[PDB]
RNA sequence: UACAGGCGAGAGACCGAUAGCGAACAAGUACCGCGAGGGAAAGAUGAAAAGGACUUUGAAAAGAGAGUCAAAGAGUGCUUG
RNA sequence: AAAGAUGGUGAACUAUGCCUGAGCGGGGCGAAGCCAGAGGAAACUCUGGUGGAGGCUCGAAGCGAUACUGACGUGCAAAUCGUUCGUCUGACUUGGGUAUAGGGGCGAAAGACUAAUCGAACCAUCUAGUAGCUGGUUCCCUCCGAAGUUUCCCUCAGGAU
RNA sequence: GGAGGGCGCGGCGGCCGAUGCAAAACCCGGGGCGCGAGCCCGGGCGGAGCGGCCGUCGGUGCAGAUCUUGGUGGUAGUAGCAAAUAUUCAAAUGAGAACUUUGAAGGCCGAAGAGGAGAAAGGUUCCAUGUGAACGGCACUUGCACAUGGGUAAGCCGAUCCUAAGGGAAGGGGUAACCCCGGCAGAUAGCGCGAUCACGCGCAUCCCCGAAAGGGAAUCGGGUUAAGAUUUCCCGAGCCGGGAUGUGGCGGUUGACGGCGACGUUAGGAAGUCCGGAGACGCCGGCGGGGGCCUCGGGAAGAGUUAUCUUUUCUGCUUAACGGCCUGCCAACCCUGGAAACGGUUCAGCCGGAGGUAGGGUCCAGUGGCCGGAAGAGCACACGUCGCGCGGUGUCCGGUGCGCCCCCGGCGGCCCAUGAAAAUCCGGAGGACCGAGUACCGUUCACGCCCGGUCGUACUCAUAACCGCAUCAGGUCUCCAAGGUGAACAGCCUCUGGCCAAUGGAACAAUGUAGGCAAGGGAAGUCGGCAAAACGGAUCCGUAACUUCGGGAAAAGGAUUGGCU
RNA sequence: ACUGGUACGGACAAGGGGAAUCCGACUGUUUAAUUAAAACAAAGCAUUGCGAUGGUCCUCGCGGAUGCUGACGCAAUGUG
RNA sequence: UACUAUCCAGCGAAACCACAGCCAAGGGAACGGGCUUGGCGGAAUCAGCGGGGAAAGAAGACCCUGUUGAGCUUGACUCUA
RNA sequence: CACCAAGUGUUGGAUUGUUCACCCACCAAUAGGGAACGUGAGCUGGGUUUAGACCGUCGUGAGACAGGUUAGUUUUACCCU
RNA sequence: GCGACGGGGCAUUGUAAGUGGCAGAGUGGCCUUGCUGCCACGAUCCACUGAGAUCCAGUCCCCGCGUCGCACGGAUUCGU
RNA sequence: CGACUCUCGGCAACGGAUAUCUCGGCUCUCGCAUCGAUGAAGAACGUAGCGAAAUGCGAUACCUGGUGUGAAUUGCAGAA
């Protein structure tokens, strides 16, 4: 028989499967490409016509960012100070 | 055959099963106050889990 | 309620036959229910309380 | 000279929970779709939990007394209603 | 609005092809060939049989759906169910793997179908697109108070005057 | 439609007031003012900030928009909850039982199952225990619900390994680029083998993924828990691959003989290289043999009928992977022999005239036998509680075929269709090189020693664990397939396995829906024979104008059909 | 051969038949969820071009289809 | 004859609704439940029913128009692989 | 032929979707008109009038046809009267 | 006063179970070899047997048989 | 004649509007430069005594060294 009922009922084929890179069912199996980030692909799939909702997903929120932030903040890469040792030091100022 | 064996899917099933657990009573006090009525507990008969 | 759902299997799975072949005594209902594991079921089968119709 | 991102700040005849951002709250969360993508609902007891011991009815849930509170005509359906 | 553009996403439905697997009860019909006998000197021709062939027929599983324009028609169901029935050893049925994607595919060709979507799929964007046309257009009182006419117009559902 | 003069709200600069001794807000068939826009005041509710006036400014006033978003009616306690053959009785439990659970009973699916399992899919749903707030459109103490716990163990099964259709890095070249063809100066750019010694020798279309279905290194049995068990566990027995070796044997004719040969066997060198064959093949038809299932007699045990009759009826009666010894006909081959009155023989004319029929051998070893496995197991009994388990037996021997299913064999039909490849891999040819004796050579042999990594395993598999919002009458790949009647794997009835849950009760009206039947007539009905209805299976007889001579044809049309002896 | 039933495939199962005309030759195929047909296919018939460093097609270049084929072929946007 | 309807116990929607609901004729957006004039004028209701509510579902698919599209064709305009 | 008179009858088939038409045949008679061209939540769906399709004509073509021909989904009342 | 069965009437259908039989197409098997041979088997037929079975529910009757028949109290409403 | 039909009030239930709140949004302005094969952006799955989540972290796992502050953390337990 025809449309809708018979379209649903078969479904024993698979196309979009889990992607490793982005964790989204979007990996087109029989053409070996992800349509959500590109899985084999030199560059990550970025579109600047795909607007508000989608862009923010790829911006992420499971991000690190804080670890990266601390080098921006100091700008140097050293510091040195080992005060607070029995003597009573220099570990209580003013 | 197995019942899709691949590890990437398999780990997600394990994670989601663990995730689909009720909120534990005590924490509602140690949040201050705000109704912690989880949300990420899903049931298999309704909806569908995407990978 | 008395749960003899568990009693229907185990008895089936040691008499090598269906669950419409296993017969449970209708007076001994509570003690049969009390047996909860397959080793205990074997004791009942031996003594003829559970018997294959 | 630029600056709707990022980080760290100062403000506005800004908005006041159907408003303001999609999201004041676990929100790009829950959920929807095969996918590309789409995407919510949801703030307020009170000064302090002092979140109703105990007695009684009822299978229990609850109720009735009582206790507590400045107020239960404030009992996690909670300010006003 | 119908659309139009741009960039993406689908062959898990279905269309077809390839590769590799599975499945098709029991008949009707009685092909080539083979055999005996017969008649014939020959050339040859009869007859009874054997044998089991076919995009062959009846008809289960399967696959399909002709009619009731039945049931149902706010359903069991965004296409089902009953009876009746088409096909059922091949241009057969069907799975998995695999190929082909949007002015493109595929098509034993119906503009059919391509995941409830097809005379150009769906999605986001350009886009807050445009529409002389339909709808609606938000507190009061006062005073004055029209016109559907002239002229031009791809203009006669509208403007200028 | 214009202009005019006002009112109300939010916020801002000014100015003045009001408040927990009760602000704002909200309520009020309570009063009063203004033409109105609105305003004022009281009472009730309430509990923390607010209003008036003068300027300023807006995201500034609603009844609509097939309006948007939230709430709530009438409808309506109304349509309904009607397919799937079906429930009922007693007991248990509990507060409460048509539905739970147990028995009894009635049934149903009717082995192409409503069955036992796997795929795919879901993901813990499986099971225990707790248990009725929500949910199972009735109910409910029950649940595939909710809460709390546990559970999937592999050298031998799969994945893995391997290739296919095909996909895709690498090269060159377009394309800024994404991206796409796809390899190139891996070709006197290096991968592979000896080789330990540093050196020599040899070679491509590479190299991976690609069927958890193709192809394939290697396991069986019993027991067990909540469950699939070759799979978990365990006994006992293997089998494969890798590594070590020692013992025996193999070889002084140096690299085994015997046998007419076909070929036989516990060893019986073998570098580079070569060549073959194995992996390895369509589909249909009939036939052969096997296994299991079916049929059936005797015989050893338990069960039933058992007014009555029946030496009747039912049921257990089993034997593995793996190995020994022995064994298969077709196909094929060896030897004898010399055939006319030519033979055997296929579904196609094929054996024999390049030697048959016939006689004697040989081979492929599916399979059976008996023995090993292995009863130490398992099954059926008796007895015992001597119990989480005690002691004993018996478990045997025949028969039958168009039966059923599957396999395996060798044939035959088909084609303008002639029906894969690789890992895996042995063989022969090749003979270099190395062969010794008190040892060296075989080390494809037997026996002995050790080791075997990675990942999946729960369970459902559907009228309720999948997909359709969903416990949806739908759909969804495969394996097993009893007995009768009968061609039947048709229908119907039943076994075995599985349900008894299809909300239940009462009346059982008209009217519907679904199913039947009607005297006499017989399509007059109607657009139309739409379907109801009839014919129907088979055996025999009979069979048309016509025709591409194959058919029509089961033409038409008749007759026949039992029980039993 | 006896004998019973209105009677005998008694259930279940299981073609109504014939004659003409129109039309497609046939079996086959499709409008999936209103149309299975006389439509689509088709054998057969007719019919194409390119002798190849060429035809016809893709890809913008390369390479690729046809073509592991190559005029009794392949293709003709698959003609009629 | 079954299964419904009906009646019960439980359970329980939706479509739809300006406000509602007795006729006749008249005029009237030229076919009234309502206005006008006559006739009338059961509370409270159930099972039925198919006349009506120009009942409901669907911005009539037709038809016309819009300086609105799109599919197609070509001896349109204009370009082009 | 004319009158009072709708009290009561006014037909079956063949064919055509046709009412109409035209026959056959009966008969006392086989009058004529209306009611949203009475009558689709009453039906049927045959005509008209979609999407498939064939033929002829017209048209370069796509298509068209007051020309023929075939096959083509008939939803909901339980509310109010 | 009233009720279920039964009995009898009324109906329906068509002659049961059991028993007997040179009834019976026939056939076996043991002898004592049967002018009644016996034992079975045997569709079926007949007698007993117009029998058996059913018959008020929407048939009729009874003075057979026993109870309900609670001398209702169980449940409820009404005033000019 | 209750009732019904209708209406209102008072008290409620319904509902979450209104008022008053706001560790938030929103928009403007200012300062600042500072990712990566030295393994990123982003993901996955684990780790807290008792955690589902968010947040934090990575087998050195709601954290470590060092340093500042100078006694808490808290739902309960707990170390002393």
């Amino acid at each position: 028989m025809g449309k809708g009922t018979g379209s649903f009922g078969k479904r024993r084929n698979k196309t979009h499967t889990l992607c490793v890179r982005c964790g989204r069912r979007s990996f087109h199996l029989q053409k070996s490409t992800c349509s959500s980030c590109g899985y084999p692909a030199a560059r990550i799939r970025k579109y600047n016509w795909s607007v508000k909702a989608i862009r923010r997903k790829t911006t992420g929120t499971g991000r690190m960012r804080y670890m990266r932030h601390v080098p921006r903040r100091f700008k140097s890469n050293f510091r040195e100070g080992t005060e607070a040792t029995p003597r009573k030091r220099a570990a209580a100022a003013n | 055959m197995p019942s899709h064996k691949t590890f990437r899917i398999k780990q997600k099933l394990a994670k989601k099963q663990r995730q689909n657990r009720p909120i534990p009573y005590w924490i509602r006090m140690r949040t201050d106050n705000t109704i912690r009525y989880n949300a990420k507990r899903r049931h298999w008969r309704r909806t569908k889990l995407g990978f | 309620m008395v749960s003899l759902k568990l009693q229907k299997r185990l008895a089936s799975s040691v008499l090598k036959c269906g669950k419409g072949k296993v017969w449970l005594d209708p007076n001994e209902v509570n003690e049969i229910s009390m047996a909860n594991s397959r080793q205990n079921i074997r004791k009942l089968v031996k003594d003829g309380f559970i018997i294959r119709k």
